[PDB]
């Protein structure tokens, strides 16, 4: 749960991402949880993604 | 024309039924005018493809 405000007087652009594993185990291996989840929002925004495990 | 001052209400909010747009119930028009001083005061929300739900 991280928060990072914007105080400056200009629009900030964030480039991020999410990782998709090849096996239901490559997940386990790396992220423990059997099903990732990522959310990036703001007071007006909001977008959430869930990994698609596969090959 | 049939002009309708959105006043503080934004068409979407007038739609959903913000606690304070009750005033604009069952409204109608020809040209809905959206104002700047306008705001929404109700459970924050996100309308995907807001543009269209608007348009």
């Amino acid at each position: 749960n991280v928060t990072m405000p914007n105080n400056d007087n200009f629009d900030k652009l964030y480039i991020w991402g999410i990782h998709h594993p090849s096996t239901n185990q490559e997940q386990t291996s790396l992220y423990v949880q059997a099903s990732g989840r990522v959310t990036v929002s703001t007071r007006r925004s909001q977008q959430t993604i869930i990994p698609n495990i596969g090959s | 024309h049939r002009i309708l001052d959105g006043i503080d209400c934004t068409l979407i909010d007038a739609l959903l039924g913000d606690p304070h747009c009750d005033v604009f119930q069952n409204e109608t028009w020809d040209l809905f005018v959206e104002r700047s001083k306008a705001f929404s005061n109700c459970y924050p929300y996100d309308v995907p493809d807001y543009a269209s739900l608007r348009s």
